[PDB]
RNA sequence: AGCGAAACCACAGCCAAGGGAACGGGCUUGGCAGAAUCAGCGGGGGCUUGUGGCAGUCAAGCGUUCAUAGCGACAUUGCUCGGCUCUUCCUAUCAUACCGAAGCAGAAUUCGGUAAGCGUUGGAUUGUUCACCCACUAAUAGGGAACGUGAGCUCCCUACUGAU
RNA sequence: AGAACUGGCGAUGCGGGAUGAACCGAACGUAGAGUUAAGGUGCCGGAAUACACGCUCAUCAGACACCACAAAAGGUGUUAGUUCAUCUAGACAGCCGGACGGUGGCCAUGGAAGUCGGAAUCCGCUAAGGAGUGUGUAACAACUCACCGGCCGAAUGAACUA
């Protein structure tokens, strides 16, 4: 409807410092650092207590007042991935063949070894995010674990553990076979 | 090969870890998928979706009526 | 569903003969459109007239899709008797097939077929859902009566299955005729 | 791709046709 | 235009909106003078077959509930808006569930009945549960392994996605069968519930949490006293 | 190496689109274009599409007043003288490519989506061809380029291939 | 299509419409100076990359020309309106709680408890609960919204019009 003057809030915890020159804004907490550039959206940021932020929105149309909410959350997302962490973890499932995921440090870069999977020859190498750190779930038969800093490091590397186990010109129902993500949760449990 | 092949295996090993999950945001990405359809879609495939949504519209105009008149009865 | 399908096969037919030797005496081009939308028209309000078969056809599809392929002449053997006696419980172990065992009336409405091999021989055994007419009961009383097979009915001498010895008694002199 | 150019049979072909219209809501 | 399209319903029911509210504000309006005692209850959460049992215990006494704000303008508010005399002081002490109830009977007779009336229910969010719930390393079963497995049913298949999404806990399906790798405990005595940790609870059907009523504030009609008194 | 015509001749001869009138060759807007010359070919001169019409329970609105001057959208009720080579382009795709859906177990099938990159056969009939069948293959898709290749069939100008 | 009338071209140049038989202006001796018509003033092009208010993003926008044809509609694009309704007696959205008692209504039947069906869709309790909107089960359960209520603190929703 053209707004005046359209501002949202963002409460900053204790632990956490955020700065923010131009668009570019950095979250420095107890778990380390995160930067993330916003050129591209194009609000105001406004400092007012240590402890809140505003970014506010002038002469907005509804596109770009839409575009001042998905900021605050892409600062809240930045600010609750360390002072939380964000831990994903990932079951695999099968009818026969069981899979045998490893890790490999082949040329330092930290791969994901997908192996026998649905009875393959083929082994499906998948690349680990930098930030993200996997583990496997002790106690637990045949499930693994994503806990990073990062919202995007964690959930599209998730992601791309998912989608290089498709079932090729098969049955949805009949074959069971693949990762999946299990949980969606936090690095502490608070 | 049975009679109920599929079935059994529901009722014996479930659908998928994840069936409900893809099920219900295909439902939620419907209505945008719509409207990006009945936007996009030029020519023959389009003068065929819109005429798809119209007899939608009415048989919804029937179905809200004829439930609205009979709440009396 | 077999002969309104062979009605209307031969009525596209019709409308294919007549309408083109309409056609070829259309002068004007208005006149040669229109009998192209009425030869369509004609053809399509068939079509419209059998959604009530072509539903049905479509379930029948589906289910003689999943239907058992057994041989009448192949070395067959029925088993049968009252519903949750064992007879589940006896296809499991003998052979390769699942059969679901549950404490409930009619747990398997359909025929359970179970491959097996003795004396370097083929053979097969057939299982039946459960008799007292019904439609699951005349599966499984036409099942005997009609296959080359020995029948293997059960009973139970305990308090099990829910059903009397005494009901497995009149069972088997009512269904004689056929056995 | 279609055209942006309207020709004079055409541009002068719909002068002719919304004279058309003309002595049609008369009638 | 972009807007969320709400589910189009057909349900037999209709909106009350303020047809409903202005037959509640003459209802209590009406039963401040042909009663005597009245007092108001802070019933924190009601099963409607435990709402009934009180009912069908007296047909003299009335039972009034609706909105709060309903009951707060009914009576009054302040010292100008009142209905009658110091009836806004009842109505400030009030600000849980809305419930209240009109009597003609004794004092002593009420008190004693809803001090000793305690009832089972299942337990709530936010609210403490006194037992160390765990389930068996095998197949779950209906009570959740607490009774023996001979009397009790093993779970149904279909229920099985819902306990790992809601539920959380870690379920693989053999043959028809929930079964989960390790003995699982969900909660501990003297410890404040969750939404999940009340829900597994009450999936499993155990009623471990104590139901008892409380009221707070007393008046009488032709004395206009305001009597506060703290039960559980 | 010599000798040596004629026919013919308003004038020039690059594409693309537009120039209303089976008129483009000079005009308008573009792409473009370097002097000079030799050898080939047989080279040229807002139309329409997919669901018939007839009578009707329909039923949003518009009808001087407004359902009864009366029409009325999608639906549902009734009857019922052609075809063999060689170029190019189109997608409305037959195969091949990747997906989406299906009681799709597997193998195969059907429907649908993006895609024109690459492919698309052989035999008995010709009283006017105005019909088709089994043989293979991954599949043997439909069309346009008007008298397409009827000046390949029953000493006018220049594009192009190259050469100095 | 035919009839009547009045123009235009025919015997007719000139400015404009990128170009033109039918449109816009304007009917011509030879010149200079001024002012305009119709049409324009990003550049090709002489002339405001003027001012003012709004509207529009198009995966081949639009500048398409009695707004006439494909046009009746479709769209979780967007801006404005019109007419009904809730709204600090706390609305819209949202996790939370209740969502009941004759009753597991009645025929259908191996099995129907709201939810494979057929005809009624009653009555009581209340704040409110449909002899029931779906998931699911052999049948039950559990879940469900619809109807309330609590926690929050203001504008929101529906049908349409342009």
């Amino acid at each position: 409807m053209k707004y005046i003057q359209t501002e949202q809030q963002i409460e900053v915890p204790e632990g956490v410092t955020v700065s923010i020159k131009s668009r570019i804004v950095k979250v420095v907490g107890p778990r380390g650092t995160l930067t993330k550039n916003l050129k591209h959206i194009d609000v105001t940021f406004t400092k007012v207590n240590n402890q809140l932020i505003k970014v506010a929105v002038h002469n907005g149309g509804r596109k770009h007042v839409a575009a001042l909410r998905t900021v605050k959350s892409l600062v809240d997302n930045m600010i609750t991935g360390v002072t939380k962490g964000y831990k994903y973890k990932m079951r695999y499932v099968y009818a026969h063949f069981p899979i045998n995921v490893n890790i490999v440090e082949k040329d330092g870069a930290k791969f994901i070894e997908v192996r026998n999977f649905l009875g393959d020859k083929k082994i499906r190498n998948v690349p680990v995010r930098d930030g993200v750190t996997i583990e496997f779930s002790t106690n637990v038969k045949d499930e693994i674990v994503l806990s990073g800093n990062s919202v995007e490091d964690v959930s599209q590397n998730a992601a791309d553990l998912q989608q290089i186990c498709r079932v090729r010109n098969k049955d949805i129902r009949k074959f069971l076979d693949g990762i999946y993500v299990s949980h969606k949760g936090f690095i502490t449990e608070d | 090969p049975q009679n109920d092949y599929i079935e059994r295996h529901i009722k014996q090993h479930g659908k998928r870890l994840d069936h409900e999950e893809r099920k219900r945001k295909r439902e939620a990405r419907e209505s945008h998928k719509i409207s990006e359809r009945a936007q996009k879609l030029t020519g023959w495939k389009g003068k065929q979706f819109a005429k798809k949504r119209y007899a939608e519209k009415v048989s919804m105009r029937k179905k809200i009526k004829a439930h609205e008149q009979s709440k009396v009865k | 569903s077999l002969a309104a399908i062979s009605r209307a096969k031969s009525l596209v037919e019709q409308v294919a003969r007549d309408y083109v030797r309409l056609l070829k005496f259309g002068q004007s081009l208005f006149q040669c459109k229109q009998l192209k939308r009425a030869a369509l028209g004609r053809m399509a309000t068939i079509v419209k007239k059998l959604r009530d078969p072509l539903a049905y056809l479509e379930q029948v599809r589906q289910h003689i899709g999943r239907l058992p392929s057994i041989d009448p002449n192949t070395r067959t053997l029925l088993i049968c008797g009252y519903p949750n006696v064992g007879k589940s419980s006896f296809l499991r172990c003998i052979t390769k097939s699942d059969v679901d065992v549950q404490p409930y009336a009619f747990t398997t409405k359909s025929l359970y077929v179970g491959h097996f091999d003795y004396k370097y021989l083929r053979f097969q055994a057939i299982d039946t859902p459960g008799i007292l007419m019904n439609n699951i009961e005349m599966q499984s009383i036409y099942a005997i009566a009609h296959l080359r097979s020995c029948v293997l009915y059960f009973m139970d001498l305990s308090e099990q299955c829910g059903f009397t010895i005494e009901a497995q008694v009149k069972l088997f002199h009512s269904i004689k005729p056929l056995f | 791709r279609q055209s942006r150019r309207t020709s004079t049979k055409l541009k002068e072909g719909i002068k002719k046709k919304a004279s058309a219209h003309r002595k049609k809501e008369k009638k | 235009r972009s807007k969320r399209s709400k589910l189009v319903t057909l349900a037999q029911t209709d909106k009350k909106g303020r047809e409903n509210k202005e037959r509640i504000f003459d209802e209590v309006r009406e039963a401040l003078d042909t009663y005597r005692y009245v007092w108001v209850l802070h019933l924190d959460d009601v099963r409607t077959p435990v709402l009934q049992e009180i009912r069908t215990s007296w047909a003299g006494s009335k039972l009034i509930m609706g909105k709060r704000k309903v009951l707060q303008k009914a009576l009054g508010e302040k010292r100008e808006e009142e209905y009658k005399e110091n009836l806004y002081q009842l109505s400030k002490l009030c600000s849980g569930v809305t419930g209240l109830l009109f009597t003609d009977e004794d004092v002593n007779t009420v008190k004693e009945y809803f001090k000793s009336y305690v009832r089972s229910d299942y337990s709530r969010p936010n609210t403490k549960a006194p037992l160390t719930f765990t389930i068996p390393e095998g197949i779950v079963y209906s009570r959740g392994g607490q009774i023996p497995a001979e009397e009790d049913v093993p779970m149904i298949h279909s229920l099985e996605p819902t306990m790992r999404n809601k539920f959380e806990i870690p379920t693989k399906i053999k043959a028809g069968k929930i079964t989960i790798d390790s003995p699982y405990l969900v909660c501990t005595e003297g410890e404040k519930l969750d939404v999940r940790q009340a829900l597994i609870l009450k999936q499993f059907g155990i009623a471990a949490s104590e139901f008892k009523v409380k009221v707070s504030a007393y008046y009488d009609n032709d004395s206009s006293t305001v009597e506060s008194t703290n039960i559980n």
